[PDB]
DNA sequence: GTCCCTGTTCGGGCGCCC
DNA sequence: GGGGGCGCCCGAACAGGGAC
């Protein structure tokens, strides 16, 4: 087979990625893939005369994961459909990457390391020979194979949707339960998008009020007046004029009181004008609320979110992968993108576990928040 | 020795080496031997290149700038193999290679760079790896590595630690068998050119390794022996935490802080006499015979930490009561404020993740905390935090949020407004406060920031309240710092505060908008705004 | 942007190993 | 007047958010 030569970017090197502490289980499981690997010819054993490195891990049968994050980064440079479907199901195709050699001249760039209990060994690295999983430039190479394999498929069955990210194939259908089910089967042979809700902003309703209770209100109110133009806290901050004690109650007036009711109004409706641009970078933002319950945001500029919602359900840290990975998925299927997460977690914190919860095929880019808490209390 | 060569380069638009330079007799006796041996070669003028050589009866290159045009490579060693890591087996034997790199083939159409010249008051190539070039180590472990592969595929069950040219290699054999396989490892490496002197074949306990002391059944450190200087520079200071660092992988309860943050900014350093208290106490600590065990992994494996005061822990890694595996400590100040939770937490984390190196999974932890005390913890805090699986157990001093805030305000306590302002160009400032019932006040600063004058604004309303008291800030940043909880900081000023925190029965502190015109938040900004 | 401040990575000292 | 690794500590340099 012809092997499509590829490059990185101008002025800018390939990977060279530290390695990361391994459990023996995940050791021993990679051990013994990269073995058959090697055995098959997919990939072969290097030195350091190769400067390059990747970072690799197991999932759990194991699967091996190489984070090529920065490769990603590195290599040179969408239905509407799917996203309206009733029942979305995601499959593993990554193997099939395999089957396709990968030019020479790029292979040293995707040499990873395998690591040693205790370090009994040094490591022993390895490069690949074919079209690796989960890469970026892997999807590319193989489309015009992937097309073809499966358009059958697609002539055959019309309003089923399939749409490709890495390793994953997203294939969505209308069918009805079981029917869904059997035809994914002659797929694999040859999750609903529209249960999404929105998670709207709400303010507290009671009988009495404080001026806590009302400098809590406007303090809410007027963060939200960033996301929503119309909301006002005129009439409700000068029920606070003088200095009160906190616990002090203050009767509302009829023109706050409605004001109020105003601001509970415009907050009842969608925003407006939030238009997903391809070409600009995608970020989610998260938020712990307690409860084992988590807040997150879609957007492209501050304030304009494309998306926002809760997950819900204890573990902070399983929790937070798992709602990094479910809030990815839709980011997927809505918009065929990954987004940079911010977030709240200590660095260390985060990469000391985030691995042993892991089980999608791909790794989106984060950084990590320093957070307010204040945006807390404002998607309650 | 008949190892293939590993192809190396210089960097893409680079040339080799050439810099210029009575040791010169000692350099001639071994140059002259090295290459009879053909460890190196004579060449001519038409070699363009040129790196410096020195002595200290041993010769070695200063090859700095061959090293910069050298190309990158990955080294193979990601770390050092630990004593607590090793399996107890029934014969071990430690081993050395003997001339390791000069064993190992450079590669031929590299060898000119590394040319070389002792002087006139003579040149050479290398033929084998020089010490002192960059790519020699990885080259050698890497090689090292094939070269043991073999035999290691055919001998499944001897352990082999490999590191560099020291080799640990342990089985469940009867000691004759043993020593006929050690012996066919011997020759096994022989016949890829590396000599194992007999004189550094180790075939009794107790066996030098990697800085150890390996007893059958248990394991220490070689003898430590700490520095004591009369004065003290900035780094004998170093110097002497390095091998109290060292120290504290086996002997329990090392402390090092104290001593640490003497280096601040900075020589001759005055042993701070906090400092030396710890320094005695380690002194004494290091007169205790201490030993560790080796690892069973039909065990479990079970940390346990203690808090010796002032963000400064120490734990200890065991299987069975009494006789732990490894000891350990952490000191480490992370934030510009923090609290005993938070440092726990850091502690865990530290120990997990040596854990995983070492054994290749994760302890059961043993802490001071009470669930509660975690639980508690672990709402109020609004970034994710986590522990694993653990027991509490009771050994003061217990691990203590040392004060909280209130979630609700406090019904009749009063009430400051406070707020602070400084003037970027002049550094000047005022802080302040405006109560409920009726109660006024501005301090004005010199030498402050914005950030500073609300830290003072809250510190006022703490010393002028009473036992309760609820406090209304404007700012993000001091809200931020105190409703995380800290207990310790680089910031004097918070410290100050924190002292407040915990006289007091309950303090609530609330958070509104800025320039809202909004409660004495308005009234408040305007006396402390004023000149500002 | 600035200033401030807090977080992280980096490089250098020391330790230890070869 | 040399090299590679891991750890610990520091300050310096840089990124990023809040408040001007
Ligand atoms: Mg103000």
């Amino acid at each position: 087979i012809e092997t499509v030569p590829v490059k990185l970017k101008p002025g800018m090197d390939g990977p060279k990625v530290k390695q990361w502490p391994l459990t023996e289980e995940k050791i021993k499981a990679l051990v013994e893939i990269c073995t058959e690997m090697e055995k098959e010819g997919k990939i072969s054993k290097i030195g350091p005369e190769n400067p390059y490195n990747t970072p690799v891990f197991a999932i759990k049968k194991w699967r091996k994961l190489v984070d090529f994050r920065e490769l990603n980064k590195r290599t040179q440079d969408h239905p509407a459909g799917l996203k309206k479907k009733k029942s979305v199901t995601v499959l593993d195709v990554g193997d099939a990457y395999f089957s396709v050699p990968l030019d020479e001249d790029f292979r040293k760039y995707t040499a990873f390391t395998i690591p040693s209990i205790n370090n009994e060994t040094p490591g022993i690295r390895y490069q690949y020979n074919v079209l690796p999983q989960g890469w970026k430039g892997s999807p590319a190479i193989f489309q015009s194979s992937m097309t073809k394999i499966l358009e059958p498929f697609r002539k055959q069955n019309p309003d089923i949707v399939i749409y490709q990210y890495v390793d994953d194939l997203y294939v969505g259908s209308d069918l009805e339960i079981g029917q869904h089910r059997t035809k994914i089967e002659e797929l694999r042979q040859h999750l609903h998008p529209d249960k999404w809700t929105v998670q709207p902003i709400v303010l507290p309703e009671k009988d009495s009020w404080t001026v806590n209770d009302i400098q809590k209100l406007v303090g809410k109110l007027n963060w939200a007046s960033q996301i929503y133009p119309g909301i006002k806290v005129r009439q409700l901050s000068k029920l606070l004029r003088g200095t009160k004690a906190l616990t002090e109650v203050i009767p509302l007036t009829e023109e706050a009181e409605l004001e109020l009711a105003e601001n509970r109004e415009i907050l009842k409706e969608p925003v407006h004008g939030v238009y997903y641009d391809p070409s600009k970078d995608l970020i989610a933002e998260i938020q712990k609320q307690g409860q084992g319950q988590w807040t997150y945001q879609i957007y492209q500029e501050p304030f304009k979110n494309l998306k926002t919602g809760k997950y819900a359900r204890t573990n902070d840290v399983k929790q937070l992968t798992e709602a990094v990975q479910k809030i990815t998925t839709e980011s997927i299927v809505i918009w065929g993108k990954t987004p940079k997460f911010k977030l709240p977690i200590q660095k260390e914190t985060w990469e000391t576990w985030w691995t042993e919860y892991w089980q999608a095929t791909w790794i989106p880019e984060w950084e990590f928040v320093n957070t307010p808490p204040l945006v807390k209390l404002w998607y309650q | 020795s008949p190892i293939e060569t590993v192809p190396v380069k210089l960097k893409p638009g680079m040339d080799g080496p050439k810099v210029k330079q009575e040791k010169i007799k000692a350099l001639v006796e071994i140059c002259t031997e090295m290459e009879k041996e053909g460890k190196i070669s004579k060449i001519g003028p038409e070699n363009p290149y040129n790196t410096p050589v020195f002595a200290i009866w041993r010769k070695l290159v200063d090859f700095r700038e061959l090293n910069k045009r050298t190309q990158d490579f990955w080294e193979v060693q990601l770390g050092i193999p630990h004593p607590a890591g090793l399996k107890k087996k029934k014969s071990v034997t430690v081993l050395d290679v003997g001339d390791a790199y000069f064993s190992v083939p450079l590669d031929e159409d590299f060898r000119k760079y590394t040319a070389f010249t002792i002087p006139s008051i003579i040149r050479y190539q290398y033929n084998v790896l020089p010490q002192g070039w960059k790519g020699s180590p990885a080259i050698f472990q890497s090689s090292m590595t094939k070269i043991l592969e073999p035999f290691r595929k055919q001998n499944p069950d001897i352990v082999i630690y490999q590191y560099v040219d020291d080799l640990y290699v342990g089985s469940d054999l009867e000691i004759g068998q043993h020593r006929t396989k050690i012996e066919e490892l011997r020759q096994h490496l022989l016949r890829w050119g590396l000599t194992t002197p007999d004189k550094k074949h180790q075939k009794e306990p107790p066996f030098l390794w990697m800085g150890y002391e390996l007893h059958p059944d248990k394991w220490t450190v070689q003898p430590i022996v700490l520095p004591e200087k009369d004065s003290w520079t900035v780094n004998d200071i170093c110097k002497l935490v390095g091998k109290l660092n060292w120290a504290s992988q086996i002997y329990p309860g090392i402390k090092v802080r104290q001593l640490s943050k003497l280096l601040r900014g900075t020589e001759v350093i005055p042993l701070t006499e906090e400092a030396e208290l710890e320094l005695a106490e380690n002194r004494e600590i290091l007169k205790e015979p201490v030993h560790g065990v080796y690892y069973d992994p039909s065990k479990d494996l079970i940390a346990e930490i203690q808090k010796q005061g002032q963000g400064q822990w120490t734990y200890q890694i065991y299987q069975e009561p009494f006789k732990n595996l490894k000891t350990g400590k952490y000191a480490r100040m992370r934030g510009a404020h923090t609290n005993d939770v938070k440092q726990l937490t850091e502690a865990v984390q530290k120990i997990t993740t040596e854990s995983i190196v070492i054994w290749g999974k994760t302890p059961k932890f043993k802490l001071p905390i009470q669930k509660e005390t975690w639980e508690t913890w672990w709402t109020e805090y609004w970034q994710a935090t986590w522990i694993p699986e653990w027991e509490f157990v009771n050994t003061p001093p217990l691990v203590k949020l040392w004060y909280q805030l209130e979630k609700e305000p406090i019904v009749g306590a009063e009430t400051f407004y406070v707020d602070g302002a400084a003037n970027r160009e002049t550094k000047l400032g005022k802080a302040g406060y405006v109560t409920n019932r009726g109660r006024q006040k501005v301090v004005t600063l010199t030498d402050t920031t914005n950030q500073k004058t609300e830290l003072q604004a809250i510190y006022l309303a703490l010393q002028d309240s009473g036992l309760e008291v609820n406090i209304v800030t404007d700012s993000q940043y001091a809200l931020g710092i105190i409703q995380a909880q800290p207990d310790q900081s680089e910031s004097e000023l918070v410290n100050q505060i924190i002292e407040q925190l915990i006289k007091k029965e309950k303090v609530y502190l609330a958070w509104v908008p800025a320039h809202k015109g909004i409660g004495g938040n308005e009234q408040v900004d305007k006396l402390v705004s004023a000149g500002i």
